């Protein structure tokens, strides 16, 4: 009777909060000081200071950090097609057809590998991928003609 | 459970560009939980994706999960944004884990999440990893220094011993968690420098989870007074065995006997009394005066003397406890808040209808046929005093 459903009073309750079971951890509490600090701030605070510590010693103003403020990338259009397993259509998530296009294809062709802009990946399933209008990646599949 | 159950915070955390797990301990049905995902996907901006957390503890939830997993299956068969599943409090057996991994929603699962608490539990997941070597498995290694569900197992020694075998599987993503509020203290586990204190060569980690430090956050539904309470609590170094409130933190056992880390400074009355009552139950009748008054101190009120108490006092006590004046249950019903107590309002009705059932000498024609009408009865309900 005492312990049942004791976790909900910590949220949206006007009652004295010294009567309530509220759940922290022991050692993590020390790291808890700032109150009503947005989630985005705390999680970034972790990432941003982890970056700085990694940057300063080993990286020392790395090309990766400089490329970011200047907008340069890893995994360009050709890689992105072969990387992300999820293919979005509207608000729905689908599996990457290239996963089933790449290997199962009888004849698979990667056109102009080292050159990014002209890069093309085609298959005997009749599915071909190329880039158009910069960031837009164009996948072209065909049935018969 | 309390924190991430709100669709608002898990969305806001994801909209900040971060991975998060929607709590399942606050959702008792497929339908009620499907509302949350719908509220999530609405607050989810384009493309953004979240995961789900489930508990192994009791059979009813595991039977509910059969409907729950098929709900997750149906959702992702419909193409739902939720990209992961988290099994908690225990590690499913191989045949149980294979099912989860191989579900119709599998691609939408994209990885499976397990939380080993013991050396044996770790070795169990390794066997789940070798089961499907091509399926990503994120192994979150927690402590008992963590919050909520507890354990007697050290943070280091477990990971210290089992790390080598964990790295023989490429599909295993090692994630250390517990007792971490900051990037600075958690940086050494990432570099692998943390194992050097124990003499073991560098032992890097792939990821880090923060449970506790995110509770005082702005978008969290934690009450203003409760947040201030979590704050003023002083923290500690490596957990100590001696029974006490330790840095505003003392362990306590749930109804099933498993320990729970709760705040014993912010609230000192519930936890310590519970330990008193627990260790004291043979002679409870003798300490009854001491025990029954302490329930009233923590606001777990018994009723005034049961016989002598007037039916009003009965019916007025339920209204007192169930109906908040500040939140205005009538005004609480209009937004359609999930905090709605409606079973409590239905509880009070069955008591009211019992009162008419108890005192009426006649055929019960006039009274019962009135209060039972929808339009009539619901209007009578929103006005408890009347
Ligand atoms: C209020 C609260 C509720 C929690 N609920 C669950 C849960 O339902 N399932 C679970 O596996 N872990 C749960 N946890 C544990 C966290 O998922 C995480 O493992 C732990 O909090 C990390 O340790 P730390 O917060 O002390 O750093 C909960 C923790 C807290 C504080």
């Amino acid at each position: 009777w005492w312990r049942s459903d004791s976790l909900w009073q910590a949220h949206d309750a006007r009652y004295e909060a010294d009567q309530v079971c509220v759940i922290p951890g022991t050692a993590a509490v020390a790291g808890i000081t700032r109150v009503d600090e947005p989630v985005g701030e705390l999680l970034d605070r972790f990432e941003q200071a982890a970056v700085d510590e990694v940057l300063g010693a080993g990286a020392x103003x790395x090309x990766x950090x400089x490329x970011x403020x200047x907008x340069x990338x890893x995994x360009g259009p050709l890689a992105v097609v072969l990387d992300a397993p999820d293919v979005l259509w509207a608000g729905r998530m689908s599996v990457n057809p290239v996963h089933r296009i790449a290997a199962p294809x009888x004849x698979x062709x990667x056109x102009x590998x080292x050159x990014x802009x002209x890069x093309x990946x085609x298959x005997x399933x009749x599915x071909x991928x190329x880039x158009x209008x910069x960031x837009x990646x164009x996948x072209x599949x065909x049935x018969x003609x | 459970t309390p924190t991430t159950v709100d669709a608002k915070i898990v969305a806001a955390a994801a909209n900040a560009g971060h991975w998060a797990e929607l709590a399942g301990g606050g959702q008792v049905t497929e339908q009620i939980f499907n509302d949350r995902i719908a509220e999530l996907e609405t607050l989810l901006e384009p493309g953004r994706a979240i995961q789900f957390n489930t508990l192994f503890l009791d059979p009813y939830l595991w039977k509910l999960q059969v409907g729950g997993k098929r709900l997750v299956q149906r959702a992702r068969q419909s193409g739902a944004p939720i990209d992961g599943l988290v099994v908690s409090a225990g590690i499913p057996d191989l045949e149980e884990a294979v099912d989860i991994i191989d579900e119709l929603n599998e691609v939408g699962i994209s990885h499976v999440v397990f939380k080993p608490g013991t050396v044996e539990q770790i070795r169990s997941v390794i066997r789940i990893a070798a089961e499907v070597p091509t399926k990503p498995v994120i192994v979150h290694i927690e402590g008992g220094r963590a919050g909520g569900h507890h354990s007697w197992e050290d943070l280091d020694d477990l990971l210290l011993a089992t790390y080598s075998e964990l790295r023989s599987r490429s599909n295993i993503t090692i994630c250390v968690g517990g007792g971490i509020g900051t990037p600075e203290r958690s940086a050494e586990y990432l570099s692998g420098r943390w194992a050097e204190v124990h003499g073991y060569p560098l032992m890097p980690i792939d990821g880090i989870l923060v449970g506790t430090a995110a509770m005082a956050t702005l978008e969290a539904t934690t009450s203003p007074q409760v947040k201030q309470l979590l704050v003023e609590t002083k923290g500690t170094e490596a957990w100590v065995g001696a029974g006490k409130a330790a840095n505003g933190m003392a362990s306590g056992r749930s109804q099933l006997g498993a320990d729970i880390h709760e705040i014993d400074n912010a609230a000192s009355r519930c936890g310590r009394l519970l330990d008193e009552v627990a260790g004291d139950a043979d002679a409870v009748a003798e300490r009854r005066d001491e025990i029954i008054a302490a329930m009233a101190q923590t606001a777990k009120p018994y009723f005034g003397d049961v016989a002598e108490m007037t039916y009003l006092q009965w019916l007025r006590r339920y209204v007192e406890l169930a109906i908040g004046d500040g939140n205005s249950t009538a005004d609480t019903k209009r937004p359609d808040s999930p905090w709605l107590d409606i079973t409590w309002r239905d509880r009070f009705e069955q008591m009211l209808k019992r009162a008419e059932a108890r005192l009426h000498p006649q055929d019960f024609g006039p009274i019962e046929t009135l209060f039972d009408a929808d339009a009539d009865g619901e209007r009578l309900l929103e006005d408890p005093e009347a």
